[PDB]
């Protein structure tokens, strides 16, 4: 499951997390097996203009 | 103190649905003894705790 | 206020949404700890201080 969001939203991609993206965007369940992968893309998502 | 066997006997069912009771009351480390309390004021993964 | 002279400002008689504080994004860290942020709009308090 792909996606691009903030640096400090990483913290709501978890179980039992509360938040914005947490509530709006993507939801994981309370029973959550299998776990999530992250990393920097700030040299490929990321325009000066 | 002339019946006192079968009065003791009723003493001590009583006394022990009674400290059943009672043992509602306590929360054994929990934030509440009330389930309806932490029920309406938690979220599922601690209120499951 | 200062850390050491924090100001403590009593909340009493009156409705409080929860709502505009859950809802901003402005808040970098929005934690409640004995509740659940959410079910602040179901319960009724006093003692609240801020």
């Amino acid at each position: 499951d792909s996606f691009v969001i903030r640096g400090d939203e990483v913290r709501q991609i978890a179980p039992g997390q509360t938040g914005k993206i947490a509530d709006y965007n993507y939801k994981l369940p309370d029973d959550f097996t299998g776990c999530v992968i992250a990393w920097n893309s700030n040299n490929l998502d990321s325009k000066v203009g | 103190s002339a019946l006192g066997k079968l009065q003791d006997v009723v003493n001590q069912n009583a006394q022990a649905l009674n400290t059943l009771v009672k043992q509602l009351s306590s929360n054994f480390g929990a934030i509440s003894s009330v389930l309806n309390d932490i029920l309406s004021r938690l979220d599922p993964p601690e209120a499951e705790v | 206020a200062s850390v050491y002279a924090w100001n403590r400002k009593r909340i009493s008689n009156c409705v409080a949404d929860y709502s505009v504080l859950y809802n901003s994004a402005s808040f970098s860290t929005f934690k409640c700890y004995g509740v659940s942020p959410t079910k602040l709009n179901d319960l009724c308090f006093t003692n609240v201080y801020a």
